[PDB]
């Protein structure tokens, strides 16, 4: 069949990036054949798909002995468009890359027999968060809310800073976020991403892309990538996890409103005890509303629109892992 | 093509001198003809309000012609998007008003959004200071641009409450 | 390299006179007799390789007896695996053995007055940092810095000395030139008259230059022959790579001990004498190091412009490299720069690929079809490269290539199997497919030939894990990524008990049953184990963690690098009590929380480390003065990506690694 030249492209392309990137120095990947990951995935059509995207979609799987979380690639709406192709493999090889943290969405190897790879990863146990919270058929405490919290931070300061180049992926959706047994935020897809050279900080980004609502109205406005893309993008991301609102809502009346149109004004107005998610008020929430409160002032502080005020993650991941002081 | 649009004429490369109060006429032109482009029907968004769009005939006529989700953002690729078009998706009037505001600033002073600090973030703050423009001589005293740079200001509020609207901008214009 | 041949030659011939299988005959006396002569020409050879210097006409012989001292070896590996009757070569020694001295007639005068190193084996780091000119006053301290630079490079005897301005006035004080000139005389040093030999040999080169860029130009072609020519053949093959790639030594080390440019006979044996040489080839400031580990092993390194270029030409005035004609040594295959597919010839030592950090040598079905049309092609590494065809069925011509010594195809993807080209072949002295994460099977007849030295499946994840029994093979002295097996599958760590030559291994441990109960105890009478590596990549179940602490390593130690274990205690065998000597240490990433008390167990062990490595673990909870009372040996201790540690001295153990040197 054509899944042996399928193979023989995919890898001859997935080895260039990989090498292109990290010098060939890669992490124990190992590959798989399409009598597991089918049955894997039960022929891509169940209750273990998790979710959607633009390129790719989340499952759930199970090979023997073990369950996994499965990515695949849309090859409907990647393979006549360059720029996705290029982009799709700088996605798995910087996931690759970039599994050598204990928050990332840990990479387990890759299914190449197919037209687009097809890639496994570790499995954690819940499922994705949605843009409210675990979608599997059941609500998740405060505690971890602040635990993802710090564990998207962190994350998204070792995109930015634990290179040579720095690389930006200019979306941090709570989407993306996953969430194993141990209630850790295993950040996944890095798959949005664009890798600026080496010392400048600021390039023109080629196109400008990615999920309306999280857009840095200074990149939306001026059109290129920098330093403090995520800052916003991250800042709305933290006020998802507090409001449980999402960022296209609507009250009655066509979604005129975005999380950050409404705490702002709603600051000087409501005093702040109405942006917590008030189906976590059976939640006690003793003292720690005022970590609520410092944590809504950071994001809004990150999220202003003079990107010279805005901290840097690093910054917010400091100080958002600092407010932990009420334990 | 008649001439080509404001950009290839205003920002053809700094040269080409624009001229005296028309562009004034122009813009209004230009909000006479979308008012019953999108606003005479039940209801039109005009989707792709930019200096790009709007050209030129040979007496400087500003008829407006040839104008889901989706990650990579087109929809106003620069300032002239709304603080709403950030956040909701939606393209409601507010969009089109707030993009005919910053156009409106632009023929007022020509001056694009670039960053070597945009429009708003120039325009607002410097207000009598209305020496804002420098490339003509005859721009400070017509004195009815300061009623329209106050228009432009009450266009570029942020808020989608206290909007002006295309049919009533005209107004304060003439 | 008329010298640097003829030691590599006698040494073959010292190491194959004792198998005595074959004493009926004729040409097995005239060995003694063959090297009796060259033990007298190597008293010369070395001056008579740089009289060849201005003067045309030892290019006309001594050339050609280089080039049959390659045919000589050559003739004696076909004696070596003959297995038959090979009687044809008795008079083909006799066509030169009667020919040689008809050289040496002009030979008679030209002196008209030992293959190791003493000096290569300590390293002296000696990169300590118009800038381009300096003073008389200035250079000489630094050149006293970089050239004795055994007692902080002093001046103790002052009769050295003014020798010791003379040399560093002649090249006006420029950096490279006296680096050169000074990594040179790290080595003898003994007395005054030797320093005015080589000070006449570098006065008289530039008696007719003229120009500063001639004027350093062969500043150092002096230093490149005033050196034992068994590390003067290894300076020349890095010539191969283009002008500023970054060099990893886990190509051309290889590359040196596969056709055999480093020799050993005195137990240390494969590695231990590859970065010997190596480090004492940078003792010579020839090549300058890029990057450290925290274990100050060496990785990358690169050379400098003015200086590739001359061992360009010495390849060009060599026969050697640059194929841009045919009679050149052995190839390298580069990026997209061999499209002229250099052609099918017997002279082809061997091949190496070379890249920049970031390229691949596409390369089409029909070279590696060209590499195995050769026979005596001892190294093939074809390391960052792609193909539109599996290196199965397209290297599966070897059997007709029997003397191969090296083969490193790391990072190349299609290499699904490697081929059952490979039971006859029987040298095969290193193998290692490292980083390629597509290995479907590794073959059982690797079982057979009993040599091997380094056996490198590291990182490479998709594997069954091993042959049988690898515990068969004895000369095994690096072995990364071992795996042992299931129950009644493939290996097991009960049998590599039966190694005991082993310095650095590897092991990649998933489930529980890898290991097992028995097998636990299969690590403490390895006698020479050196660096024990581990990588527990990954734990679905439990089992792994609850018995695996009692696996311990050979006491004697020096680098432990378990770099994922998925536990979140320590290993419990960590400890001061059970490694006494270890002296690196390194945790990548895991999820480890705390460690046991017995990890530092200070009543009256403490660690005797030099270095540490805690570097992407979002677990650990430790204190730095904790770490000085429990470690009191350090250097550094690089520690980059790891939160709720912020105890710790540098300034965001969480975020950016300062790795803390101890002033």
């Amino acid at each position: 069949d054509k899944a042996k030249r399928w193979f023989l492209d995919n890898g001859s392309i997935f080895l260039r990036e990989l090498v292109a990137d990290c010098n060939g120095k890669s992490i124990p990947i190992r590959s798989f054949s399409p009598e597991q990951i089918l049955k894997a995935t039960n022929n891509f059509d169940s209750s273990c798909f998790v979710s959607q995207d633009v390129y790719y979609k989340w499952y759930r799987g199970e090979i023997e002995d073990r369950s996994y979380m499965i990515k695949r690639f849309s090859e409907d709406e990647i393979t006549g468009k360059r720029h996705r192709v290029k982009e799709v493999y700088n996605d798995i090889v910087l996931s690759a890359r970039m599994s050598n943290h204990s928050n990332f969405l840990q990479l387990l190897g890759c299914c190449l027999e197919f037209p687009f790879p097809v890639l496994v990863f570790e499995f954690a146990e819940h499922g994705a968060m949605n843009q409210r919270g675990g979608v599997i058929v059941n609500l998740l405490p405060w505690s971890v809310r602040l635990k993802i919290g710090k564990e998207i931070a962190n994350a998204v300061t070792y995109l930015h800073t634990a290179f040579p180049k720095i690389i930006i992926h200019r979306d941090v959706k709570p989407m993306h976020v996953f969430l194993d047994k141990n209630w850790t935020a295993k950040l996944s897809d890095l798959s949005f991403s664009i890798s600026l050279p080496e010392g400048k900080s600021r390039i023109e980004a080629e196109w400008v892309l990615g999920t309306f609502g999280y857009i840095d109205p200074l990149y939306h406005k001026t059109c290129f990538v920098t330093e403090y893309t995520d800052v916003y993008s991250f800042g709305i991301c933290l006020l998802v996890i507090i409001t449980g609102k999402p960022a296209i809502m609507t009250i009655s009346d066509g979604d005129l409103q975005g999380i950050l149109s409404l705490v702002r004004e709603l600051c000087e107005n409501g005093k702040l005890d109405e942006v917590i998610d008030p189906r976590l008020m059976k939640d006690i929430t003793s003292g720690q509303r005022l970590q609520v409160e410092a944590c809504v002032v950071l994001a809004l502080r990150c999220c202003k629109e003079r990107d010279e005020d805005r901290p840097k993650m690093i910054q917010v991941a400091k100080e958002l892992k600092q407010i932990e002081a009420s334990l | 093509m008649p001439k080509g649009s404001l950009e290839n004429h205003l920002f053809r490369r700094g040269a080409q001198p624009l001229t005296w109060a028309i562009r004034m006429k122009v813009a209004v032109g230009a909000a006479k003809g979308l008012t019953f482009l999108h606003e005479a029907k039940s209801q039109v968004i005009y989707r792709d309000f930019k200096a790009a769009n709007i050209l030129l005939d040979a007496d400087f006529n500003a008829k407006l012609s040839d104008f889901t989700h989706v990650s990579t953002k087109v929809i106003g690729t620069h300032g002239y998007a709304a603080p709403e078009y950030v956040a909701t998706g939606r393209l409601t009037a507010k969009s089109d008003v707030y993009s005919f505001g910053v156009v409106l600033l632009e023929l007022i002073s020509g001056r694009r959004a670039m960053d070597n600090y945009s429009l708003v973030d120039w325009a607002t703050p410097y207000l009598l200071f209305r020496i804002m423009d420098t490339k003509l001589g005859g721009q400070y005293p017509q004195k009815g641009a300061f009623t329209a740079a106050n228009l432009a200001l009450q266009c570029l509020n942020p808020d989608a409450k206290l909007r002006p609207k295309m049919s009533e901008v005209l107004v304060t214009l003439e | 390299m008329v010298d640097a041949v003829v030691t590599v030659f006698l040494e073959k011939t010292l190491n194959i006179l004792e198998e005595k299988g074959r004493t009926v005959s004729d040409y097995r006396k005239q060995l003694e007799d063959l090297q009796s002569e060259l033990k007298y020409m190597q008293s010369f050879l070395k001056d008579a390789e740089r009289q060849k210097r201005t003067n045309e006409t030892l290019r006309t012989l001594v050339a050609d007896l280089r080039e049959l001292v390659y045919e000589a070896e050559d003739i004696l590996v076909d004696c070596q695996l003959a297995d038959g009757d090979d009687g044809n070569e008795q008079r083909s020694s006799n066509a030169w053995l009667s020919r040689l001295h008809p050289a040496r007639v002009p030979l008679q005068y030209k002196k008209s007055k030992n293959g190791t190193d003493r000096w290569s084996s300590p390293v002296y780091d000696h990169t300590q940092v118009r800038p381009e000119l300096l003073s008389p006053d200035n250079s000489w301290l630094l050149f006293c810095n970089v050239a004795f630079a055994a007692n902080d490079g002093t001046c103790e005897r002052p009769e050295l000395e003014d020798v010791g301005k003379e040399i560093v006035t002649k090249c006006k004080g420029l950096p490279l030139t006296i680096k050169a000139v000074g990594g040179l005389l790290l080595c003898k040093d003994h007395v005054y008259h030797e320093w005015r030999r080589i000070a006449e040999h570098f006065q008289d080169e530039l008696r007719g230059n003229t120009s500063e860029t001639d004027n350093v130009m062969s500043s150092l072609q002096l230093s490149y022959d005033e050196l034992p020519s068994h590390l003067k053949s290894c300076i020349l093959t890095l010539s191969l790579y283009p002008e500023d790639c970054v060099i990893p030594k886990q190509q051309l080390v290889h590359g040196w001990i596969g056709e055999g440019f480093v020799m050993w006979r005195n137990g240390r044996s494969a590695t231990e004498s590859g970065e010997d040489c190596f480090s004492g080839l940078t003792n010579r400031c020839l090549i300058e190091v890029v990057d450290k580990t925290y274990s100050g092993t060496i990785i990358t390194c690169k050379i400098h412009d003015m200086v590739r270029d001359l061992v360009i030409d010495i390849a060009k005035k060599d026969s050697f490299s640059n194929p841009e004609g045919l009679n050149c040594r052995h190839l390298g295959i580069s990026g997209n720069f061999d499209e002229k597919q250099i052609k099918v010839n017997h002279k082809l030592r061997g091949v190496v690929s070379t890249t920049k950090t970031g390229e691949v040598n596409k390369l089409n079905s029909d070279l590696a079809k060209k590499f195995t049309d050769c026979k005596y092609l001892r190294v093939l590494d074809i390391s960052k490269s792609i193909f539109d065809a599996p290196l199965s069925e397209i290297l599966d011509e070897i059997a007709s290539l029997q003397h191969l010594a090296c083969l490193s195809l790391s990072n190349t993807h299609p290499l699904i199997q490697f081929p059952r080209s490979m039971e006859d072949l029987h040298n095969l002295q290193i193998l290692d497919a490292s980083y390629c994460q597509n290995l479907k099977q590794l073959q059982p007849c690797i079982v057979l030939f009993k040599k091997l030295l380094v056996l490198d499946m590291t990182n490479c994840g998709s594997l069954e894990c091993f042959p049988k029994g690898i515990g068969s093979l004895v000369k095994l002295e690096v072995l990364l990524g071992f795996k042992p097996a299931r129950s009644n599958n493939g290996c097991k760590l009960s049998e590599v008990k039966n190694l005991t030559n082993l310095r650095k291994l590897g092991l990649s441990l998933t489930r529980g049953d890898q290991i097992e109960e028995e097998e636990l105890d299969s690590l403490i009478n390895l006698s020479k184990l050196m660096s024990i590596s581990i990588n527990c990549y990954d734990s679905y179940g439990d089992d792994l963690i609850t018995k695996i602490d009692a696996l311990t390593p050979p006491h004697q130690l020096h680098e432990l690098s378990l770099q994922f274990y998925p536990g979140k205690s320590s290993p419990s065998w960590l400890s001061p009590h059970k490694l006494p000597m270890l002296r690196y240490m390194s945790i990548c990433s895991g999820n480890l929380v705390k460690m046991q008390e017995p990890f530092w167990g200070n009543e009256n062990t403490h660690w005797r480390i030099e270095g540490l490595m805690l570097s992407s673990l979002s677990d650990l909870d430790m204190d730095w003065e904790v770490l000085q009372q429990s470690m009191p040996y350090l250097r550094t201790v690089t520690a980059n990506w790891c939160p709720e540690l912020e105890s710790f001295a540098i300034e965001d153990v969480g975020f950016r690694g300062g790795v803390w040197m101890k002033t």
